[PDB]
């Protein structure tokens, strides 16, 4: 789970 | 400005490496080296993973500029009758292709074009030093990905299942019925479909057979492992036959595993040495349990000083939102700046007790997490991310543990503030904005990635009914009642909310971000104390009600369907507090100073406290409560009720978005590095910041086996033309  | 092109002064950044490769030892290096040689080669599998013509793209780009430079390309373009500026459009589009993997934006999953005539680009092509020294090859190119270079037919120009969609995840003529459909094939066979496609030929009858075909390097021949082996057999599931096969990027993922194990040689340690070991055999025989065995190996291996990870690792990009996309990392760590980060998680336990739902809805043991800040040197794929959590593997997140990283280098890019750039805000505010936007960010991703995606109990049942939990203890705060629903044994978060789950968990982090960032604790771990810590807290949030403006880029009204899941999720977050009143925040519609239309987000300073809070205190719940039940039902109803985009007063979104598009900007490309084996020694080449600059760094990213790399894309773009 990234965060763009 | 305009949709399905990039345009010609389109932002390009180059990644800032060379402090941190420099405190790199000499095994080091080595280490870092090979690992990039194999997520540059694993990167390539997303150009298969994007669109039919992707591969045929890139290997006509890398054959066109092997032979000629953009400089010397340059000479003969214009010398065929293209002006600077046409030329310029083409490299742009090429570095596009080249940082999305796809002529499909990662970010949006919107086609993007040559911005220049189709029989110009020809001319250029077919009288190209590539094209004299390679005619057959080039020609074949041109002629097979020319056309979908170019075409904006509707069906085409966004992601997705369906006939107006393009996906290769799938089949062409697979729906979310079809993908519905094997998805329960997949859990009922506790198969994970990370490393899979789905592919659906109809006979002879017209009766369709289905394909499950994972990724590896082995075939159909017999091998060592018996765990996928047993698998790659006929099924029969509900009425439909079903094959699981395997070999998927075969080559590719070969030259993969060739370099994790030289990397293999170098590795600091045994946790290192036995994840790439599972990773090798993760990679060659298609099972994902051996990834998992890696991943498990992997956070077991804390504060290592170069950091990595690799596989089908987000489900961002697959319409039905299981299958995953190939990525890889190689970074550096930062000491001085992953010292913030590691004082949070120091507080951490404290802190997941501040969340709006009892321990019974909260992780049994608290499990101390690695959280890093990290110089990027490599990250192939589609896309490079501001912050991530890793593993996905739930059943590891919450029994073993999983690590929290900060691209620190990658969020000094993203730190481009111009005022002139700054749309719908107010002169008061954009002042603020610049002060803090940087800090609020750094406050808001170490709570997106430690409190919010790190907190969260999932209620499991096993091969015999028994629990992870107490059902004659717990209760349902939303309803009083002891717990209905539960997730079974096969079932993961992917399957269950399957379209909407990344959204939703982007969601539900988000808000974490926005609730914890209230806390004085929180606001000193990152050190701000006083006006300074109202001040980032107001940023924070004026940024959030923002983005969910601007989110309606991301939104397509004829199909009505979210395409990038953090701005519909900041979409939620604007609706959830425009749905709390009381003057908190409004959107009005205004004229721009250059005569076109416009619009502000006014967001009241002091009504934070007194009805935001208890805004999102009340969704948050709501989200966990669902989340934790695994109840898609209610989890749909409550999600995509805030998602829906109207033209309702008296915000009037879907006016609002032509509006969003009109002032819209492009998202910057960035150029990385690359590394040499010149000697006995790892030298690292830096590139210019430019799509020329992009291009290059790619040019010489595969210098020993380029060539092969293409017939490679080729071929097997070619084996899975008549899928679509
Ligand atoms: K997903
Ligand atoms: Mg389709
Ligand atoms: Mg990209
Ligand atoms: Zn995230």
């Amino acid at each position: 789970y990234p965060f763009f | 400005d305009t949709q399905y092109i990039l345009p010609n002064d389109i932002g390009v950044s180059s990644l800032d490496s060379r402090e941190a490769f420099r405190l790199l030892s000499p095994t080091e290096r080595l280490y870092a080296y090979h690992l990039s040689r194999a997520a540059w080669y694993g990167g390539l599998a997303v150009l298969l993973q994007t669109s039919p013509e992707a591969p045929y793209i890139y290997a006509l780009l890398s054959r066109l500029f092997r032979a000629q430079d953009p400089d010397q390309l340059r000479q003969h373009a214009l010398a065929e009758g293209l002006t600077e500026e046409e030329y310029q459009a083409f490299l742009v589009y090429a570095a596009g292709v080249y940082s999305n993997m796809g002529n499909y934006k990662s970010f949006g999953d919107t086609k993007f074009v040559p911005n220049l005539p189709k029989e110009k680009l020809e001319r250029v092509i077919l009288g190209s030093e590539a094209a004299q020294q390679h005619p057959e090859e080039v020609r074949g190119l041109w002629q097979t990905c020319g056309e979908l270079m170019f075409s904006l037919e509707p069906r085409l120009r966004h992601l997705g299942l369906g006939k107006e969609g393009i996906t290769t995840y799938f089949s062409g003529n697979c729906t979310m019925e079809d993908a519905k459909l094997a998805q329960d094939f997949l859990d009922s066979q506790n198969l994970s479909a990370y490393n899979t496609r789905l592919f659906k030929e109809v006979d002879g009858c017209g009766k369709p057979y289905y394909e499950v075909r994972l990724a590896s390097v082995l075939g159909s021949e017999p091998s060592l492992d018996s765990e996928v082996t047993s698998k790659l057999k006929s099924y029969e599931f509900r009425g439909s036959p079903f094959q699981v096969t395997r070999g998927d990027y075969a080559p590719i993922l070969q030259k993969v595993v060739e370099q994790l194990e030289k990397a293999k040689a170098y590795a600091a340690n045994s946790h290192q040495g036995q994840m790439l070991a599972q990773y090798i055999e993760s990679f060659t025989q298609g099972s994902i349990e051996a990834h998992k065995r890696g991943s498990r190996f992997w956070i077991q291996d804390k504060g290592p000083i170069v950091e990595s990870y690799i596989g089908f690792i987000e489900s961002y990009r697959d319409p039905f939102g299981s299958r995953g996309e190939f990525e890889g990392f190689v970074a550096v760590v930062n000491k001085a700046m992953s010292a913030k980060f590691e004082r949070l998680v120091a507080s951490a336990e404290q802190l997941l007790k501040e969340l709006p739902w009892p321990p019974t809805f909260e992780k049994d043991k608290f499990l101390t997490p690695d959280f890093t800040s990290l110089d990027v040197l490599t990250f192939a794929g589609s896309g490079i991310p501001a912050g991530i959590n890793i593993p996905n593997y739930d059943d590891l997140r919450q029994t073993e543990g999983f690590k929290n990283v900060s691209l620190g280098n990658v969020l000094a890019v993203a730190y481009a503030t111009q005022r002139e750039k700054l749309t719908f805000l107010e002169e008061d505010d954009k002042d603020l904005y610049i002060l803090w936007k940087g800090p609020s960010f750094d406050v808001q991703v170490g709570l997106h990635a430690l409190l919010g995606h790190g907190s969260g109990k999932l209620f499991v049942q096993d091969e015999k009914g028994a629990f992870n939990f107490d059902q004659e203890t717990v209760i349902n705060p939303e309803t009083g009642e002891q717990i209905q629903s539960w997730y079974r044994c096969g079932e993961t978060w992917d399957s269950k909310f399957s379209t909407i789950a990344s959204s939703y968990e982007e969601c539900r982090a988000e808000s974490v971000g926005l609730y914890l960032s209230l806390h004085p604790q929180v606001l000193e771990i990152f050190g701000f104390e006083g006006a300074d810590a109202e001040d980032v807290i107001y940023v924070n949030w004026l940024n959030m009600v923002r983005a969910g403006l601007l989110a309606l880029e991301f939104y397509t009204p004829e199909a009505f369907n979210w395409r990038q899941a953090h701005m519909q999720a900041r979409f939620v977050i604007l609706r959830v507090l425009l749905e709390a009143g009381e003057g908190l925040v409004t959107i009005t519609p205004t004229t721009g100073s250059d005569g076109r239309p416009d619009a502000r987000v006014r967001l009241d300073r002091s009504k934070i406290r007194s009805v935001g809070k208890p805004a999102l205190e009340r969704f948050l719940r709501r989200l966990q409560v669902l989340k934790s039940t695994g109840d898609v039902a209610g989890g749909r109803a409550l999600y995509e009720g805030y998602a829906t985009v109207t033209d309702a007063p008296p915000e009037s979104f879907l006016t609002l978005r032509d509006t969003v598009l009109l002032r819209k900007e492009s998202r910057k490309l960035i150029v990385q590095p690359n590394t040499r084996l010149e000697g006995s020694d790892v030298q690292l080449l830096e590139y210019e910041a430019s799509a020329a600059g992009l291009i290059r760094s790619f040019s010489e990213r595969f210098p020993e086996d380029g060539p092969e790399l293409e017939e490679i894309l080729t071929q097997l773009a070619t084996a899975d033309a008549r899928f679509w």
